[PDB]
């Protein structure tokens, strides 16, 4: 499994990418992947059990859940995998991946409605069941909400620190994973879901495909630190409320801990990734 | 500690908020709301963009919601 960035698809494997997640909607597959990221982030608390979101587990618990997707994406085609949008680089409402042919443009002004791509009410492809108000078309607002999205300068910035997380291992915390996660600081993985607007700045993000895309950068990015500080890792390691450590498993699977899947190459590996370098 | 309780119309709807930890409606259906470390809050409707109280929270999910009732948690 080799994950592309999503400037460099061919019109094949575009092709294939929407066609396999329309089949994954159709068959009722996709809305339960919505749902499950639903729960999580209402449920993920700053005082309480925190699994999803504003944790420590925020980046094992996201990779793996792209993990279940890609699976599934899989299983209908099997030459298909996640696509990364690197949004530091592609961040114009005119960039490639706002094309009729991939994910479509921006919402029209009057209601955000999505009015182009493959993913356009329009088309009757793509209903918007698991929601939170009557609404039940795709909506987005590019740069709508926020003015811009994060520079390579603002990321790098990010991926200079040395710690993966820090006591209290919550939105409050200093430290990586929550610089990247967006709560403090110049602000990365929230701000893009903010800047696209529409389902994809709500609970149930899921239901716009750059999901994926985005959280699959997200991903990267965690890797693109590792290499970058080969010598520092998950934290916490034991015994910590409420949160979850180094080797205790992680809702909803399970059967699987932050330990397990701190090396993505096990599962996928990415177009281009520096080599640990100074 | 809790934040006071809040009745206005807001946009033509009725938002109300209340202590429970803390709880939002808009025209009487419940807007699922936290509260973040540093005091702000969100919603359900708007879960990446943190505001200052929880009346601010429900003058956000209005402002999304263009108009469209909202759906029962
Ligand atoms: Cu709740
Ligand atoms: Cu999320
Ligand atoms: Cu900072
Ligand atoms: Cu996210
Ligand atoms: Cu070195």
């Amino acid at each position: 499994t080799v994950r592309k960035n999503q400037a460099t698809l061919t019109a094949d494997e575009k092709r294939r990418f929407v066609a396999a997640v329309l089949e994954l909607k159709r068959s009722g597959r996709y809305d339960e992947f919505v749902r499950t990221h639903n729960e999580f982030i209402m449920s993920d608390t700053d005082s309480g059990e925190r699994t999803g979101h504003r944790s420590p587990s925020f980046l094992p618990w996201h990779r793996r859940f792209l993990l279940d997707f890609e699976q599934a994406l899989q299983s209908v085609d099997s030459s298909v995998t996640l696509p990364y949008w690197d949004w530091s680089a592609d961040r114009t409402v005119r960039a490639s991946l706002w094309a009729p042919d991939f994910l479509g443009g921006t919402g029209r002004s009057t209601d955000g409605r999505v009015m182009d791509g493959p993913f356009a009410a329009s088309t009757g492809n793509w209903p918007i069941n698991v929601r939170v108000d009557s609404r039940t078309y795709l909506r987005r607002s590019l740069g709508g909400s926020v003015a811009e999205l994060p520079t390579r300068a603002e990321v790098e910035s990010v991926l200079a620190i040395s710690a993966y997380d820090l006591p209290p291992y919550n939105s409050a915390s200093e430290g990586f994973r929550n610089h990247l996660e967006g709560w403090r600081g110049v602000n990365l993985h929230n701000r893009v879901h903010v800047w696209v607007g529409g389902q994809m700045a709500t609970g149930v993000s899921p239901n716009d495909p750059v999901f994926w895309l985005h959280h699959a950068y997200v991903d990267k990015l965690w890797a693109e630190w590792q290499r970058r500080h080969p010598d520092s890792a998950y934290v916490p390691t034991g015994g910590t409320p409420d949160v979850v450590d180094l080797n205790e498993t992680m809702k909803p699977w399970n059967t699987v801990r932050p330990a397990d899947l701190l090396d993505h190459t096990a599962y996928y590996t990415f177009d281009a990734l520096e080599h640990h370098h100074h | 500690a809790a934040p006071e309780s809040f009745d206005e119309v807001y946009k033509g709807r009725r938002i109300q908020g209340r202590p429970a930890g803390y709880e939002v409606f808009v025209d009487g259906v419940q807007l699922h709301v936290l509260r973040n470390a540093d005091g702000s809050w969100i919603s359900v409707v708007s879960h990446y963009d943190p505001v200052p109280t929880p009346r601010a929270a429900a003058r956000a999910a209005v402002d999304e919601l263009q108009g469209a009732p909202l759906l029962p948690f």
